[PDB]
RNA sequence: CGCAACCA
RNA sequence: GCGGG
RNA sequence: GGGUAAGUUCCGACCUGCACGAAUGGCAUAAUGAUGGCGGCGCUGUCUCCAGCAGAGGCUCAGUGAAAUCGAAAUCGCUG
RNA sequence: ACCAAGGGUUCCAGUCCAACGUUAAUCGGGGCUGGGUGAGUCGACCCCUAAGGCGAGGCCGAAAGGCGUAGUCGAUGGGAAAAUGGUUAAUAUUCCAUUACUUCUGUGUAAUGCGAUGAGAGGACGGAGAAGGCUAAAUCAGCCUGGCGUUGGUUGUCCAGGUGAAAGGAUGUAGGCAUGUAUCUUAGGCAAAUCCGGGGUACUCUAUGCUGAGAUCUGAAAGUGGUUGAUGCCAUGCUUCCAGGAAAAGUCUCUAAGCUUCAGUUACACAGGAAUCGUACCCGAAACCGACACAGGUGGUCAGGUCGAGUAGACCAAGGCGCUUGAGAGAACUCUGCUGAAGGAACUAGGCAAAAUGGUACCGUAACUUCGGGAGAAGGUACGCUGUUGUUGGUGAUUGAGCUGACGACAGCCGCAGAAACCAGGCCGCUGCAACUGUUUAUUAAAAACAUAGCACUCUGCAAACACGAAAGUGGACGUAUAGGGUGUGAUGCCUGCCCGGUGCUGGAAGGUUAAUUGAUGGGGUUA
């Protein structure tokens, strides 16, 4: 659950950590790990294209199986591990033929559980099925958009979608946004909810804990000169302007979606 | 006081040397200029 | 009373 | 130059 | 009103707010600050009011040897 | 004292003193004339890769050009091997002496499956924290040699000097890790595999293996024991926490194709090889960066004695220096110090500057508090030497001798003063601001400014919004609404009232108005 530290220093007074007992204490599975270098938020040209990025702890990349294309063969959960790159926990599966893989861990999953894939799998948490073969009302995660591409939606620590129902050749689902979308019935999804689910009750407590995760400080535009930001300037504090970004785009309520290729898949908008 | 020069010979050659100037078009123009003027040393 | 219109 | 009231 | 022999500063109230005010946040708050103001104890050359002593210069002799400036100078006071 | 970088002959000898050297110079990092750097083991080159660069084809672009695949470069990281003495005016892990080690070729002798551009293992890696076992090192004792002290004493319970030789080779200990073994099998490992992985049994757990300091042995005039003891070795170990901690080759296992009695492989003997380049000298510096023989800057390594917690500090060791103008005098005034009657902030914008406090042990400590703090709050007592008597810890010769660490009492002696010098917190009351640690105007501003954990609003359904690019493309992100971007506020406590008329933003859609385009009409010019 959630542990609170004693206030022995000013920096520890507001540290609240999420502690799980079942997590693995050891090294990751080496054939499934690779090297990830940092970028500083810079691109091809060497320019900063994302502000407030830089530093942090050295991190590997766990190669996670998002497609789940071993149908029929059943597996057994070996252990649940901490993953530094995502907010969810991962699970090490050992298939019946000997192979080892990583997957996004569902909520109730522990070491020893059975998972399967294909349009023949039993309806159990951790099983990957096409949306064609899933009862209406199900709670799902790791949902595909394109056919064969892999899971794209509802992947973070405690996400889930709801299959509202199939009609014609399209399933209608409801996202964690509130949006109502349609998806092709030949796409796959996993039964259940994502693992961690208590992530958002964590409190960092101190500024260096944000720098550990590779986040650099934010300078308010109000605090600059007129040559750096549209908010710069003034004698004393003043913001006599409608709020905008460093490049002049409105910041409170102005909508920025401009994609006419996909508006037909959107059934209901999140603000309706 | 720390001053500006701070020498390193590998960096000198990699920024200013003969092959650096020959690897671009504006550097080949630097070399053409310096040969037209008659310099006794083309590069650093 | 709103919208649109002149380059002595 | 178009509609008003 | 308090503190001083004596207090344009300080602390506590009053409200007559030239021209406070609730996330360009309001009112407080333990701890922390080479942060702003005010008062004590200790201690003193800060001071009344300066004296003696020690080293490095100054000064004299020997050697080396600058600088900014400069119309030219036979380059005093007072009153006009 | 020693390396890297940088410099480039400054290194050593003979000879000269014009200029150079803040003075003279017979001297010199100055002039002239000669000399000096010796490697299979140190380094570079070489094999391997990071970030990053370049990039055949390719995609993009008026040209010039931009990006990128296969590749190829690029160390600051991975990959063979040598120690101890002597010798030159100047080189020495390079020469010499003794004793080694690594890796390649030939020629042979015996055996027989060898074989990747493929697969697998390994190389392979975080922060902090200790406990144990060692060794270097230091110190004392014993032993050998020499001494008998300009002035009382000094043949001894006296003084001084010396005295513990490496790499390598043999053995295999303390410590650390994994349960191991035959047989049957096998939806996996780009195809195969006898190999890795997954299943089935049976036998095992004071069983199997792996790794690994030290000590012992050898090298090999006195040349032996104790105590203390690492920042070094075991240790790329063990425990613990979350922020979850390079790659590739060298190397090991397996087969594919490929020859196939050949080749290759591996065990040994004999015989030879290991090229090329660097190597002098300077290192908190007069030789490097600062115009100077310039009080500045400059990465890493070693670093003894007494006291000490200590790499702080005082004095010394080994080693190195007295810093390239002197000699006198001892005025005002200036700088840096020391002491000061009686007073004690009256000084001043302001206690600015000085003076003051200072260690260890024990006693003792307020409001307030987020219960941690505040707090070393405030305040106080003891402390030297000599003798006698007590408890205890470590090591351990023959149960415990010798050496050694901590703590007590009593009694006495001396001074103005026992924390002795050096070293080493001043403290308390009220109040504004910012919660706090942190950042900032290189060179007049360190703050109440900036950031911050927490809080809110809003955008964004993934070929995301957003940013960079002319485009190709790239970052966001090998992320997916508990995620990402923008904006304001700024821990925490109690809280955050009313106004949508103005400007924005969001939604709506019946009407008015309005662009290119379209060209119904009407008018004119020319003449049969
Ligand atoms: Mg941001
Ligand atoms: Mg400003
Ligand atoms: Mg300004
Ligand atoms: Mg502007
Ligand atoms: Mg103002
Ligand atoms: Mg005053
Ligand atoms: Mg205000
Ligand atoms: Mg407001
Ligand atoms: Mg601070
Ligand atoms: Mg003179
Ligand atoms: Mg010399
Ligand atoms: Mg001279
Ligand atoms: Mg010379
Ligand atoms: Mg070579
Ligand atoms: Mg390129
Ligand atoms: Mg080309
Ligand atoms: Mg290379
Ligand atoms: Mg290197
Ligand atoms: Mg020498
Ligand atoms: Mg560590
Ligand atoms: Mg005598
Ligand atoms: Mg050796
Ligand atoms: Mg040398
Ligand atoms: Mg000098
Ligand atoms: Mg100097
Ligand atoms: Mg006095
Ligand atoms: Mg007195
Ligand atoms: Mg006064
Ligand atoms: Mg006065
Ligand atoms: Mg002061
Ligand atoms: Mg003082
Ligand atoms: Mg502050
Ligand atoms: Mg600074
Ligand atoms: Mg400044
Ligand atoms: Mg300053
Ligand atoms: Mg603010
Ligand atoms: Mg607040
Ligand atoms: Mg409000």
């Amino acid at each position: 659950p959630i542990q609170k530290c004693k206030p022995t220093s000013p920096g520890r007074r507001f540290v609240e950590k999420v502690v799980h007992d079942h997590l693995h204490k050891g090294a990751p599975y080496a054939p499934l790990v690779e090297a990830k270098k940092r970028t500083g938020g810079r691109n091809n040209n060497g320019h900063i294209t994302t502000r407030h990025v830089g530093g942090g702890h050295k991190q590997h990349y766990r190669i996670v199986d998002f497609k789940r294309n071993k149908d029929g063969v059943p597996a057994v959960v070996e252990r649940i591990e901490y993953d530094p790159s995502r907010t969810a926990h991962i699970a090490l599966l050992k298939y019946a033929d000997g192979e080892r893989r990583y997957i996004i861990a569902p909520k109730g999953l522990r070491a020893g559980d059975k998972v399967q894939s294909g349009n023949d799998a039993p309806i159990r948490p951790g099983n990957c099925l096409p949306l064609r073969n899933m009862p209406i009302g199900s709670t799902l995660h790791n949902v595909e958009l394109k056919i064969g591409k892999g899971a794209q939606l509802a992947r973070s620590a405690g996400a889930s979608v709801q299959l509202l129902g199939r009609d014609g050749s399209y399933a209608i689902i409801r996202l964690r946004s509130g949006e109502m979308r349609k998806v092709h019935v030949e796409c796959r999804a996993v039964i259940g909810e994502v693992s961690n689910q208590e992530n958002n009750l964590r409190s960092l407590g101190k500024a260096g804990a944000a720098r550990w995760r590779g986040v650099r400080p934010t300078v308010r535009g109000m605090a600059m000169n007129p040559i750096d930001h549209p908010h710069g300037g003034g004698e004393g504090r003043n913001k006599g302007i409608q709020p905008v970004s460093p490049w002049g785009q409105k910041a409170k309520g102005y909508k920025t979606r401009t994609n006419k290729r996909t508006t037909k898949m959107i059934i209901r908008d999140r603000r309706v | 006081m720390k001053r500006t020069f701070q020498p390193s010979e590998l960096k000198r050659k990699r920024v200013h040397g003969f092959r650096a100037r020959m690897a671009t078009k504006a550097g080949r123009q630097v070399l053409a200029r310096r040969r037209a003027k008659g310099r006794h040393s083309l590069t650093v």
